[PDB]
C-alpha cells in the first residue's frame, strides 16, 4: 500500500496508509460514507486493526447489491442472502485456523 | 464527471494522485532545495530573509533558512523537518541533507516517470543506505590513545571546518580555540545552558572574548548605586532568592491595632525585619550581594555604606552560571548564611564595552561554565556569529563524546560513490540502475563546492572520481588552490556522525516522499 | 502576472475518472427514456424553451429535446439522431444497448483490462452479431399486402396510434406504394420530400385518409373563378404573371406627351400577351410560386381559369408528381407535355374557417398528402411522429425484404448464439465477448420492467428456452408478461432496423472506451 | 528573475510551495549585489558631505514635526526613515561606531560606501566577492599594523591638558560650537578628569550630568564641580 | 536601473521555465502514442466536441500562451505539413531533447556545445538510418503498402479494422497515381475526396470508382441518373443577363424596351442551346444557375448542378476529360461550344446516404480518380475517421514515393541510441556528454509505447537495448536490427518480420525538425515581457 498526504482543515499533515486514521482526517459529508466510516471506526475500537478489509468488504459488498438489484431481487431478499452468507461464512471461519 | 447530487466529500476538497503528484512533489523538493544552494562550503553564500514585521535575517545556516521560509507544500516540508532533525542531532550539516535528499529525489525522478514501483526505489534505498552508513564506519579514522594534546588538535581542526563556511571564518582559528577551551571545561553533561552568549554592539571580531567564569550586564540599579565599589580582590559572592525591600509581610497579612504605640512598634518592626536580613547578609563575610528578586533602595544604600557590592533582578540562568562558576548555592533564605553556600572569585569587576556595564567574575579555578561576548557592528552580525558560534560547539560536544572522524571537502562522499557503484555493478540490474543512481546522486556536495566557488564542476569531478578509483580515500575539493588534495592532510575534518545522521535522514525524507502517491487536501475552516 | 502555459479557462482531466464519468453520462443518457420502450410505455411531456409543448414517447424527440453539458451525453444524442435517420425506429432500443455495452465495459476498465482488448472484443461481437442476425432472418413476400399491414402494425403498437392501427396502417402502406417511384433504371421512394403529411387541429381521427393527390392552404385570387372543376387541365408555372424590372439599369425619357400612356398600354399588353400564352393551351387551372397581376386574373377568367398564386415550391413539385405536369417558367415556351392531365377532380372546400384547395382523384400519382384530424395539435404532432415512424418502417422492409422476430427473441437468439461461439477462443478478450453478448438481454428485461412482470423468473425461463435447438423466435409478451412463440404473437422486425440498431450501440461503446482526457474551456479560433 | 519561481506544474495542477509567493520578491545572484551596493553608495554619498570642519549640517524632521539640526552622522542615520535593508545595515555600523568609540559615526559610512564602490567594479571583471572580502580583510590588517606602527603617545596627566585639549578641539571641530571651541574643550576634559578612575580604568558617563536650557547665550556654557537641580 | 517597462527573467531561471513550457506540451499528448494509446476528447466552450488521436489538431485546438509550447506546436503542424505521420513523437522527441540538454547546461556545460552536439548527433543518426535501418519495398511488393498503411492506422479509432481500411486506403492511393515529366510517378493525395455521413457501420464505408459531390441537382424535374454522361464542365453562372457597370439603359422611343427586356433572357437562353446542342448530358458550373436555365436543362432531360466547389469541378474535369469553360468565346471572335470540350463518365447517379443525396460520377473515362465515403456513428466519430484516413494516406504516398521503409514499434529509436552511445566516445570532450544526451533522450519513444500499455518499460527496454547490442557489436547477428515492441504480449518481436513498417521520411524528418526546434529553445538565456 501507498501512504497519503491527508491534510485536515487544520494544516495538520497526515502521511499514512492506515485505512482508519485516512477515514477520520477525511470530511466525509456523505451520510451512506459517514455509516460505512463509524463501521470502520468501530471495528478499529473493537479489535484495531482490519478497518481497510472493513471498507473493501462492505463497497464490494454493495456493489455487488446493485448488481443483484438491477438484474431483477429486491431489497429484502437481497439482505436475506447476505445474512444468511454471513452466518454461513462465520461458520466456516473456525475451521480456517492453521 | 458528474454533479453527484450529494457529493462524497466536503465541496473544496482537493485530491491528486498518481505519476503526476509524485513529480510535483520531486519539483517542490528541488524548489526546497535551491533555496539553500548557494550557501555550502567555504564560498557560499548568505542569505537575507524580510518578515512580514520588516525585521531581516540574514544567516547561512540551511535550517534557519528553511525555517524563516514558509513553506506550506506537504512534501517540501520534510526537507525542512529534516534539516530540523539534523540540526537538532548533530548541530551542523543542515544544508547537505537537504541537497542529498534532492539530489537522491532527482535522481530517481526519470524511473518513476516510466513507471517503477515506488516499493522498489524504497528497498533500493534503504540498501545503498546501511552500505553507506557502514562504510562509514568502517573507513573512518580514530585514534586509540587518548591523548590531551592530540585530542585537542582533532577538536580544534574540527571546529575549524565546521566554521570555515560563516562571516566569521577569518577568525575562524580564534574562534575554534575559544570553543575548544569552553567545551572542554565544561564539566560533564555539556549543557548548552552552561555557555553564556552576550553580544555587544560594537568592536571588532577579534575583540570578542570569552570569559573564564560568568559576566552579565548590568540591572536597573537604584540610587546609591555608584557609591558602591566596583572592584574586588577576592569578594565572595552570596547568591540570593530574596526581595530585599521594604514591602508588605504577605499579600494576606493585615495588621489591626488600636493603639499609638503598637502603631509605632509595627513599623520599627517592618523597619528591624528589613535590616535584620540585611545584617544576616552582611556579618556572613560576603562583598558581592546577587539577588533573583529585586532589591530596593534601602538595601543598596545599606550595602554601600558597607562597601559591598549588590545587584538585584538577575536572570535565572546568570544566576546559575555564577553558581556553577563561583561555586556557592542559592538560597532562598538567609537563615543559614554559612561559608559553605557563599561563592568564590579571585576578582570582580564592573567594567564599560560599548556603552553598556558588564559585571565580570574572573579568576575562578574550578569554574564549569564560560561566558562568550560577541562583539560586532550589527545585531544581525552578532546573530550570525552566535549562530555559528553554536555550530561549532555543538561540532566540538559531539567529537567529544566519540573522536571518529572523515575528510571533509566531498572526500567521505566520493568515496562512497566509488564503493556505491562498485557494489551495483554485482547484482541482477533492476537494483543495480537504483543504487547507481543513489551513487550519482552521492556526487552533488563536491559539485556544488565547486559551483559555488566559480570552478569547472566537470573537471573536478572526473578527477576527483579517478584518484578515488585508482586509490586514496580522502581526496577532495581543494577551494584555494582550485584543484584536489588530500583532505585528510589538508585537516579538513568532520565527525563521522555528521554524515551518518545526514545520509540517515536524507534516505528516510527520500523514501516517505516516494511512498506517497495520493494527496488530499481538505477545505479550509473558518477562513475569516 | 501567471506564466499561464495554457490558457487561463483551459480545464484537464485524465484518468479513470474521464472513463468513469463517460460510462455514467452514458447510463444516465440511458435511464431518461428506458421507461420509454415496449407497447406499455408511458409518454412524456416535454417543454420547449420557446413555450411549446413536445408530449411524446418516442426516444428520439425525449433526447433532442434535452440539452445537456457532459460532451459523452452530446455524443449519446447524436447516436440517437443518426439511428434516427438512417432507418426511423430503433431510437430507445440503440440508446439503451449503448449504454447496457457500456456499462458492462465499465466492469473490466475497473480491472487492469486496457480499452483495447474491449473494443477488439467489442468488435469481433459485432461480427458475431451482424451473422447470427443475418442467419435467423425470415424472407417476405411483399406482394402480400397483409404481412406488409403486420409488420407495420407490429411498428405502430407501442407508440398512441395503436389504438388506431389498421387506419394507420393502412395510411402508411397506401401512401409508401403510391410514392414509390422508378425513373431511368433508378428506384426511390421519397417519403421525405413527397408523402406530406398535413394536420388540421379538430374532426376525429377516424376521419384521417391519405388523397390520391394534394392539397394545400390556398384559395382562388378572385372569386369569379369556379371553386370545382370535375377534370381540369392543370398548368404550373414560377415567373411571376405581372410586369416586373428589368435586371439591367434601365432608365427611360419621356419628352413627348404620349409616351406616358404608351408605356403604360405596353405594360398591359405585355400582360395580355402573357395570359395568351398560358390560355392557348386551353388549361383550366394555373398555379404560380410567385404573385400573379390582378389583370392578368381578369384576363385568365375571361377564359374560364382558376389561378392559384403564392404557391411554395415543394407544394409545387408534390402537385407536378401527382397530377403529371411539368413545371415551366416562360410561358411561350409552354409546351403540350407540360399540360397535367390525370388530376380527376379540383375543389376548393372551406375546413373550419378557412379554406383548402384539393387536388384529389389523380389517376397514379406519385405524390400524395395525408390529412390528419385530431383532438389538437400536440396530438396531431404525436401521430404525425407515429405514422412517419410506419412509413420509414414500410420503406425499409420494401427495400429488404428480410424480417426478424420481435418482443426481445432476436436479442436472446443471438445472444446465446455469442455464448455458445464463446466457448472456445480460450484467449484472455473471451470475458468482454461474453459480457457485451450478455448485455443484449436489456431488450427483453426492459420489455419485462415496463410490463411489470418479475424480471428474474422471465428471464431465466427465456434463457432456458433459447438453449434448446428451434427456439429462436421466442420471445417476450409485451401486455401479459409472458413467454409466447413470436411466430405465433406475430411481431416481427425488419432486419435493416436490427442489424443499424447493434451496429450503431456497438459503435457508440467503441467510441466512447476509447476516450481518457477531456481538455475544455478553449476558445473556438475561428 | 523576480518574485521567485511561478511555474504551476508541467501537469497544469496548481504548484504552490511558499505561502503567499505570489505576493513575494526575491532577488538573487550578481543583481542583488549590485541594489545593495547601489544602496549604500546612496547613503554613504549622502553623509560625506557633512565630513570635516567644512562639513554642513543636515535638519532632520520626526514624524512628528520636531526638527533636529545635526552633524553627528550616527544620530543623522539614527533619524533617518529608511526602509532598505542595506540603508539599515548602515544606520546599526554607525551607531556601532558610536556606542564603541563616541567620534568617528561618519568617516565609517563614507568608507564602507567607498569600498562597496570599489568592490562594484572588481565584480564587475568577475572576481568572487569572498576574494573581494579576503583582501579587504588582508588589507585592513595591513592598515591597521600601520596605524599601531605611526601612531604617537600623549601625557593624560592632569598637570598638563594641551594634548588632551588640543584632540577636544580636534573632534569638535566640525561642529556649530567651534565658536567656543576653546572653552568647550577645557570643559569637556575637565569634566572627564574630574570624574574618573586614575589607574586607566573606565570613566562613568552617569557621574556627568549634562543640562541645557534656553536663553542666555552659547558662551555661558560652564562646568559645575557639583549637582544643578531643577527643583527650588 | 533598465527601466524598461516590463518583466525580465534571466538564467536558469528562463531556461528552467521554458524547460517546463515544452514538458507540459509533450505531457499533454504523450498518452495517445502507439497502438495502446488513447484518444482525447475535446471541448471548445460553446459545446463543440472534437474527439481526436493527431498530434497536430490537438495542438492545434490548444490555446497557448507560453512561447515555448507555441514553438512546440508549430513544430507538430510542420511535421504535419511536411510528412503527415509522427507528429506526436516528434513533439516529444523534441521536449526530451530541451530536458536533456537543459540538463547538461545546469551541470555548467555551455549551450553552445550541447548544440553542437545535437548537430553532429543528428547528423549521425540521419547517416546510420540511412545506411542501416532501410528496408527497400522493391522486394516486398504490395504487401508493404498494406503494412504500412495498417502500422499508421493503428492508434486510430479505425486501428482494428485495418485489414479493410488498409485495403482501401492503398487502393484509393493507386487509383490516382499519374506520371509527370521526368518519369516519376507522382500521388497527389488530396485529390481524393473524403465524404462524411454518418449511419451504418465502418464496414460500410465505400470506396468509389469514380468522384463524389456533395451536391444534388438542383431541380426535381431533372433525371437522377444519367448512362451515358458527357459532363460539360463550366466556370460561370447561368443567369438572366445583365449589362456591366460601364454600359447603362436609357429608352427614348418605347418601342425598343420590350425587346431589350426579351433579349436579357434570350442571351442566356441561346448559351444553354449551344452547350446542349452538342449531345452534353450532366452540366456542373461553379456559378448559380436561375429557375429559367433549370426548366430548359429539364425539358432536354439533362441533369444539371450549381454552386459546385472549384476544387471538385476541377478533379471531375481533369479526371473525365472535360475543360473547365469560363466563358463562352472562341478565337473567331464568335461564341461557341464545340463537343470536343465534353468529359464522358460511364454512370452518373444521385444516391441516397442516411436522408441525405449526393451525386456519384461513376467510372469516368481518360483517368481514373477515387473518393472515399466513410459512415461512422456520429459526426465526431466520423471527423476522427477522416483525420485518420488522412494519415494513412499520407504514409502510403511517402512509402510509394520513396520506396524505403524502417521498422516500427521503437526499433529505430534503439538502434540510434545504441549507435550513438557507442559514436560518442570517439568526438570532443564535452559534445561528447551531448551526443551521449541525444542518445538517451532518444528513448522516450520506446519508454512511452510500453507505459502505454502499462507493461514493464524498464525491463522491455533494457531488453531491447540488449538485443539491438548484440546487434551491433557481433557481424553476423544483423539480423536484430528489426527487434522492436510487440505491445500486445508486452515483449520484444522482430517488427519487420511482424509488418511493422513506417517511411523513413517520418524518422529523418521528425529527427531533424526536433533537433532544430530544441536548439531554438535552448539558445534563449533571458527573457524580456513588455507590458500590454
Ligand atoms: N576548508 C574546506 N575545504 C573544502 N570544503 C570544506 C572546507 N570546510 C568545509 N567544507 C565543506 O563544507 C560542507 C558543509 O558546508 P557548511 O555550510 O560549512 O555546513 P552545512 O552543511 O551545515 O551547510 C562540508 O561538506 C565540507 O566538506
Ligand atoms: N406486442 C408486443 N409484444 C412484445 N413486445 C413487443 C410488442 N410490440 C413491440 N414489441 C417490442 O417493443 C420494442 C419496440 O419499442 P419502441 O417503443 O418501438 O422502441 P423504438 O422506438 O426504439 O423502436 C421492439 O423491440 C419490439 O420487439
Ligand atoms: N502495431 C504496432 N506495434 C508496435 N508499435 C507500433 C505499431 N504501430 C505503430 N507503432 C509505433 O507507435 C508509434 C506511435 O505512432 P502514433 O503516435 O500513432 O503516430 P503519430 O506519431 O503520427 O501520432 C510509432 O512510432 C510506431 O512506430
Ligand atoms: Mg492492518
Ligand atoms: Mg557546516
Ligand atoms: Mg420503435
Ligand atoms: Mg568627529
Ligand atoms: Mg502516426
Amino acid at each position: 500500500g501507498m501512504n497519503k498526504m491527508v491534510i485536515n482543515h487544520l494544516e495538520k499533515l497526515f502521511v499514512t496508509n492506515d485505512a482508519a486514521t485516512i477515514l477520520r482526517e477525511l470530511e466525509v459529508q456523505h451520510p451512506a460514507a459517514k455509516m460505512i466510516v463509524m463501521a470502520s471506526h468501530m471495528q478499529e475500537q473493537e479489535v484495531g486493526d482490519g478497518t481497510n478489509f472493513v471498507l473493501v468488504f462492505a463497497g464490494a459488498l454493495l456493489e455487488l447489491a446493485e448488481e443483484l438489484l438491477r438484474i431483477g431481487l429486491s431489497v429484502s431478499e437481497v439482505i436475506e442472502g447476505y445474512e444468511i452468507a454471513c452466518r454461513k461464512a462465520h461458520e466456516i471461519l473456525p475451521n480456517l485456523v492453521c | 464527471m458528474m454533479p453527484t447530487p450529494v457529493i462524497l466529500l466536503k465541496e473544496g476538497t482537493d485530491s491528486s494522485q498518481g505519476i503526476p503528484q509524485l513529480v510535483s512533489n520531486i519539483s517542490a523538493c528541488q524548489v526546497i532545495a535551491e533555496a539553500v544552494r548557494t550557501t555550502l562550503g567555504p564560498r557560499g553564500m548568505d542569505k537575507l530573509i524580510v518578515d512580514g514585521r520588516g525585521k531581516a535575517t540574514i544567516s547561512n545556516d540551511g535550517a534557519t533558512i528553511l525555517k524563516l521560509l514558509d513553506v506550506v507544500h506537504p512534501a517540501a516540508k520534510t526537507l525542512v523537518d529534516i534539516a530540523k532533525s539534523q540540526d537538532a542531532e548533530v548541530g551542523d550539516g543542515t544544508t547537505s541533507v537537504t541537497l542529498l535528499a534532492a539530489e537522491f529525489l532527482k535522481q530517481v525522478k526519470p524511473y518513476v516517470e516510466e513507471g517503477l514501483h515506488p516499493q522498489i526505489i524504497i528497498r533500493a534505498f534503504r540498501t545503498a543506505t546501511q552500505l553507506a552508513v557502514n562504510k562509514i564506519k568502517e573507513i573512518a579514522v580514530t585514534v586509540k590513545k587518548a591523548d590531551k594534546v592530540e585530542q585537542r588538535k582533532l577538536l580544534e581542526k574540527c571546529a575549524m571546518t565546521a566554521l570555515s563556511s560563516k562571516l566569521i571564518s577569518q577568525q575562524k582559528a580564534f574562534f575554534a580555540k575559544m570553543v575548544v577551551d569552553a567545551v572542554m571545561m565544561l564539566d560533564d553533561l555539556l549543557q548548552l545552558k552552561m555557555i553564556g552568549i552576550k553580544k555587544v554592539q560594537g568592536g571588532a571580531l577579534e575583540d570578542s572574548q570569552l570569559v573564564a567564569g560568568v559576566a552579565f550586564k548590568k540591572t536597573f540599579s537604584y540610587a546609591g548605586f555608584e557609591m558602591q565599589p566596583k572592584k574586588y580582590h577576592n569578594p565572595k559572592i552570596a547568591l540570593l532568592n530574596v526581595e530585599l525591600e521594604l514591602k508588605a509581610e504577605k499579600d494576606n497579612a493585615e495588621i489591626r491595632v488600636h493603639t499609638v504605640e503598637d502603631y509605632q512598634a509595627i513599623v520599627d518592626a517592618e523597619w528591624n525585619i528589613l535590616y535584620d536580613k540585611l545584617e544576616k547578609i552582611h556579618h556572613s563575610g560576603a562583598k558581592v550581594v546577587l539577588s533573583k528578586l529585586p532589591i530596593g533602595d534601602v538595601a543598596t544604600q545599606y550595602f554601600a555604606d558597607r562597601d559591598m557590592f549588590c545587584a538585584g533582578r538577575v536572570p535565572e540562568e546568570d544566576l546559575k552560571r555564577t553558581m556553577m562558576a563561583c561555586g556557592g548555592s542559592i538560597q532562598t533564605s538567609v537563615n543559614a548564611l554559612s561559608a559553605d553556600v557563599l561563592g568564590r572569585c579571585q576578582v570582580f569587576e564592573e567594567t564599560q564595552i560599548g556603552g553598556e556595564r558588564y559585571n565580570f567574575f574572573t579568576g575562578c579555578p574550578k569554574a564549569k561554565t564560560c561566558t562568550f561576548i560577541l562583539r560586532g557592528g550589527a545585531e544581525q552580525f552578532m546573530e550570525e556569529t552566535e549562530r555559528s558560534l553554536h555550530d561549532a560547539i555543538m561540532i566540538v560536544r559531539r567529537a567529544i563524546k566519540n573522536d571518529s572522524v572523515v575528510a571533509g571537502g566531498g572526500a567521505i562522499e566520493m568515496e562512497l560513490s566509488k564503493y556505491l557503484r562498485d557494489y551495483s555493478r554485482t547484482i541482477p540490474g533492476k537494483q543495480q540502475l537504483l543504487i547507481g543512481a543513489y551513487a550519482k546522486a552521492l556526487e552533488i556536495i563536491p559539485r556544488q563546492l565547486c559551483d559555488n566557488a566559480g570552478f569547472d564542476a566537470t573537471n573536478i569531478l572526473n578527477k576527483l572520481r579517478a584518484r578515488h578509483a585508482q586509490g586514496g580515500t580522502w581526496y577532495g575539493v581543494d577551494i584555494n588552490n582550485e584543484d584536489i588534495a588530500d583532505n585528510f592532510e589538508a585537516f579538513v575534518w568532520e565527525p563521522a556522525m555528521v554524515r551518518i545522521n545526514a545520509l540517515t535522514a536524507a534516505s528516510e525524507a527520500a523514501c516517505l516522499i516516494v511512498s506517497v502517491d495520493e494527496t488530499i487536501k481538505n477545505p479550509r475552516s473558518t477562513v475569516d | 502576472r501567471p506564466v499561464l502555459v495554457l490558457s487561463q479557462n483551459t480545464k484537464r482531466e485524465s484518468g479513470r475518472k474521464v472513463q468513469s464519468g463517460n460510462i455514467n453520462a452514458a447510463k444516465t443518457i440511458a435511464d431518461i427514456i428506458r421507461t420509454c420502450l415496449g407497447p406499455k410505455s408511458m409518454m412524456k411531456m416535454l417543454l420547449d424553451p420557446m413555450g411549446g409543448i413536445v408530449m411524446t414517447n418516442d426516444g428520439n424527440a425525449i433526447l433532442r429535446e434535452i440539452q445537456v453539458q457532459h460532451p459523452a451525453a452530446k455524443s449519446m444524442i447524436e447516436i440517437s439522431r443518426t439511428q434516427d435517420e438512417e432507418v426511423g425506429d430503433g431510437t430507445t432500443s440503440v440508446i439503451i444497448l449503448a449504454g447496457e455495452m457500456l456499462s458492462v465495459a465499465e466492469h473490466f476498465l475497473e480491472q487492469q483490462m486496457h480499452p483495447t482488448v474491449v473494443i477488439s472484443a467489442y468488435r469481433k461481437a459485432l461480427d458475431d452479431m451482424i451473422s447470427t442476425l443475418k442467419k435467423i432472418s425470415i424472407p417476405v413476400d411483399i406482394s402480400d399486402s397483409d404481412m406488409m399491414l403486420n409488420i407495420i402494425n407490429s411498428s405502430i403498437t407501442t407508440k398512441a396510434i395503436s389504438r388506431w392501427s389498421s387506419l394507420a396502417c393502412n395510411i402508411a402502406l397506401d401512401a409508401v406504394k403510391m410514392v414509390q417511384f422508378e425513373e431511368n433504371g433508378r428506384k426511390e421512394i421519397d417519403i421525405k420530400k413527397y408523402a406530406r403529411v398535413e394536420k388540421i387541429p379538430g374532426g376525429i381521427i377516424e376521419d384521417s385518409c391519405v388523397l390520391r393527390g394534394v392539397m394545400i392552404n390556398k384559395d382562388v385570387t378572385h372569386p369569379r373563378m369556379r371553386r370545382y372543376i370535375k377534370n381540369p387541365r392543370i398548368v404550373l408555372l414560377d415567373s411571376s404573371l405581372e410586369y416586373k424590372k428589368g435586371e439591367s439599369q434601365t432608365d427611360i425619357e419621356i419628352t413627348r406627351e404620349e409616351d406616358f400612356t404608351r408605356i403604360l398600354q405596353m405594360e398591359e399588353e405585355y400582360i395580355q400577351q402573357l395570359c395568351e400564352d398560358i390560355i392557348q393551351l386551353k388549361p383550366d387551372v394555373v398555379i404560380t410560386e410567385k404573385g400573379i397581376s390582378d389583370l392578368a386574373q381578369h384576363y385568365l377568367m375571361r377564359a374560364n381559369i382558376t389561378a392559384i398564386r403564392r404557391v411554395r415550391k415543394t407544394d409545387n413539385n408534390r402537385i407536378a408528381r401527382a397530377c403529371g405536369a411539368r413545371i415551366v417558367s416562360r410561358p411561350e415556351e409552354l409546351r403540350e407535355d407540360d399540360v397535367g392531365t390525370g388530376a380527376g377532380l379540383l375543389e376548393i372546400k372551406k375546413i373550419g374557417d378557412e379554406y383548402f384547395t384539393f387536388i384529389t382523384d389523380c389517376k397514379d400519382p406519385k405524390a400524395c398528402t395525408i390529412l390528419l384530424r385530431g383532438a389538437s395539435k400536440e396530438i396531431l404532432s404525436e401521430v404525425e411522429r407515429n405514422l412517419q415512424d410506419a412509413m420509414q418502417v414500410c420503406r425499409n422492409v420494401l427495400l429488404d425484404p428480410q424480417l426478424v422476430p420481435g418482443g426481445g427473441a432476436s436479442e436472446m437468439a443471438v445472444a446465446h448464439a455469442l455464448t455458445e461461439k464463446s466457448k472456445a477462443m480460450t484467449g484472455v478478450e473471451q470475458w468482454p465477448y461474453r459480457a457485451v453478448a450478455q448485455a443484449l438481454e436489456v431488450i427483453p428485461r426492459t420489455l419485462i420492467q415496463n410490463c411489470g412482470a418479475s424480471t428474474i423468473r422471465l428471464l431465466t425461463s427465456l434463457r432456458a428456452k433459447h438453449t434448446q435447438e428451434n427456439c429462436e423466435t421466442w420471445g417476450v409478451n409485451g401486455e401479459t408478461g409472458t413467454l409466447v412463440d413470436m411466430k405465433e404473437l406475430g411481431i416481427w422486425e425488419p432486419l435493416a432496423v436490427k442489424l443499424q440498431t447493434y451496429k450503431t450501440a456497438v459503435e457508440t461503446a467503441v467510441l466512447l472506451l476509447r476516450i481518457d482526457d477531456i481538455v475544455s474551456g478553449h476558445k473556438k479560433k475561428g | 528573475a523576480s518574485m521567485g519561481t511561478l511555474a504551476f506544474d508541467e501537469y497544469g495542477r496548481p504548484f504552490l510551495i511558499i505561502k503567499d509567493q505570489d505576493r513575494k520578491s526575491r532577488l538573487m545572484g550578481l543583481e542583488a549585489l549590485k541594489s545593495h551596493i547601489m544602496a549604500a553608495k546612496a547613503v554613504a554619498n549622502t553623509m560625506r558631505t557633512s565630513l570635516g570642519p567644512n562639513g554642513l549640517d543636515k535638519m532632520m524632521v520626526d514624524k512628528d514635526g520636531d526638527v533636529t539640526v545635526t552633524n553627528d552622522g550616527a544620530t543623522i542615520l539614527s533619524m533617518m526613515d529608511v526602509d532598505h535593508q542595506i540603508a539599515k545595515l548602515m544606520v546599526e555600523l554607525s551607531k556601532s561606531q558610536d556606542d564603541e568609540i563616541g567620534d568617528g559615526t561618519t568617516g565609517v559610512v563614507v568608507l564602507a560606501g567607498a569600498l562597496l564602490e570599489e568592490a562594484e567594479q572588481l565584480l564587475d571583471r568577475g572576481i568572487h566577492p569572498i576574494r573581494i572580502a579576503d583582501g579587504y580583510e588582508q588589507a585592513a590588517r595591513v592598515a591597521i599594523e600601520h596605524l599601531d606602527k605611526i601612531s604617537d603617545s600623549v601625557l593624560v596627566d592632569i598637570k598638563d591638558t594641551e594634548p588632551l585639549i588640543q584632540t577636544a578641539k580636534t573632534t569638535l571641530g566640525s561642529k556649530v560650537v567651534n565658536s567656543c571651541h576653546r572653552q568647550m574643550a577645557e570643559i569637556a576634559v575637565n569634566a572627564v578628569l574630574t570624574v574618573a578612575d586614575m589607574e586607566r580604568r573606565d570613566v562613568d558617563f552617569e557621574l556627568i550630568k549634562v543640562e541645557g536650557k534656553v536663553g542666555g547665550r552659547l558662551e555661558d556654557t560652564k562646568l559645575i564641580k557639583g549637582v544643578i537641580v531643577d527643583k527650588d | 536601473p533598465l527601466s524598461v517597462f516590463g518583466d525580465r527573467s534571466t538564467g536558469e531561471t528562463i531556461r528552467s521555465q521554458n524547460v517546463m513550457a515544452a514538458a507540459s506540451i509533450a505531457n499533454i499528448v504523450k498518452s495517445s502514442l502507439g497502438p495502446v494509446g488513447l484518444d482525447k476528447m475535446l471541448v471548445d466552450d460553446i459545446g463543440d466536441v472534437t474527439i481526436t488521436n493527431d498530434g497536430a489538431t490537438i495542438l492545434k485546438l490548444l490555446e497557448v500562451e507560453h512561447p515555448a509550447a507555441k514553438v512546440l506546436c508549430e513544430l507538430a503542424d510542420l511535421q504535419d505539413k511536411e510528412v503527415g505521420d509522427g507528429t506526436t513523437s516528434v513533439v516529444i522527441i523534441a521536449a526530451e531533447l530541451l530536458k536533456n540538454a537543459d540538463e547538461l547546461v545546469k551541470q555548467k556545460i555551455h549551450p553552445t556545445s550541447v548544440i553542437s552536439g545535437y548537430r553532429l548527433a543528428c547528423k549521425e543518426a540521419v547517416r546510420y538510418i540511412n545506411e542501416n535501418l532501410i528496408v527497400n519495398t522493391d522486394e516486398l511488393g504490395r504487401d508493404c503498402l498494406i503494412n504500412a498503411a495498417k502500422t499508421s492506422m493503428s492508434s486510430k479509432i479505425i486501428g482494428i479494422n485495418g485489414d479493410f481500411f488498409a485495403n482501401m486506403v492503398v487502393d484509393a492511393v493507386l487509383a490516382i497515381k499519374y506520371t509527370d515529366i521526368r518519369g516519376q510517378p507522382r500521388y497527389p493525395v488530396n485529390s481524393v475526396n473524403i465524404l462524411k455521413a454518418h449511419g451504418r457501420s465502418q464496414m460500410e464505408s465505400m470506396l468509389i470508382s469514380g468522384y463524389a459531390l456533395n451536391c444534388v441537382v438542383g431541380s426535381q424535374g431533372m433525371p437522377k441518373r444519367i448512362v451515358n454522361a458527357k459532363i460539360a464542365c463550366l466556370d460561370f453562372s447561368l443567369q438572366k443577363t445583365k449589362m456591366k457597370l460601364g454600359v447603362q439603359v436609357v429608352i427614348t422611343d418605347p418601342e425598343k424596351l420590350d425587346q431589350i427586356r426579351q433579349r436579357e433572357s434570350d442571351i442566356t437562353k441561346e448559351r444553354i442551346q449551344k452547350i446542349l446542342a452538342t449531345g452534353a448530358n450532366v452540366i456542373l458550373t461553379t456559378g448559380g444557375i436561375d429557375d429559367m436555365c433549370l426548366k430548359y436543362f429539364v425539358e432536354a432531360g439533362a441533369m444539371a448542378v450549381r454552386r459546385v466547389l472549384k476544387r471538385d469541378l476541377k478533379r471531375i474535369a481533369k479526371a473525365s476529360g472535360a475543360t473547365i469553360l469560363s466563358t463562352l468565346a472562341n478565337l473567331e471572335g464568335e461564341e461557341t461550344f464545340e463537343a470536343a470540350m465534353l468529359g464522358q463518365a460511364e454512370e452518373v447517379v444521385q444516391e441516397r446516404i442516411c436522408d441525405d443525396e449526393l451525386i456519384l460520377i461513376k467510372n469516368t473515362k481518360a483517368r481514373t480518380s477515387a473518393s472515399i465515403i466513410l459512415r461512422g456513428a456520429n459526426d465526431f466519430m466520423c471527423d476522427e475517421m477522416e483525420r485518420s484516413l488522412h494519415d494513412a494516406l499520407c504514409v502510403v504516398k511517402r512509402v510509394l514515393e520513396s520506396k524505403s521503409v524502417v521498422p516500427g514499434g521503437g526499433a529505430v529509436e534503439a538502434a540510434l541510441s545504441i549507435y550513438l552511445e557507442n559514436y560518442a566516445t570517439s568526438m570532443g570532450s564535452r559534445e561528447q556528454l551531448a551526443i551521449a544526451e541525444f542518445a538517451r533522450s532518444l528513448l522516450v519513444i520506446p519508454n512511452t509505447l510500453a507505459v502505454n500499455a502499462a507493461q514493464d518499460s524498464t525491463d522491455l527496454v533494457a531488453k531491447l537495448r540488449a538485443f539491438h547490442n548484440e546487434a551491433q557489436v557481433n557481424p553476423e547477428r544483423k539480423n536484430l536490427k528489426w527487434i522492436g515492441l510487440d505491445l500486445s504480449n508486452g515483449k520484444p518481436r522482430d517488427n519487420k518480420q511482424a509488418g511493422v513498417f513506417e517511411p523513413t521520411i517520418v524518422k529523418v524528418k521528425s529527427l531533424k525538425f526536433a533537433t532544430e526546434a530544441a536548439i531554438t529553445i535552448l539558445r534563449i538565456d533571458d527573457l524580456i515581457k513588455l507590458h500590454p
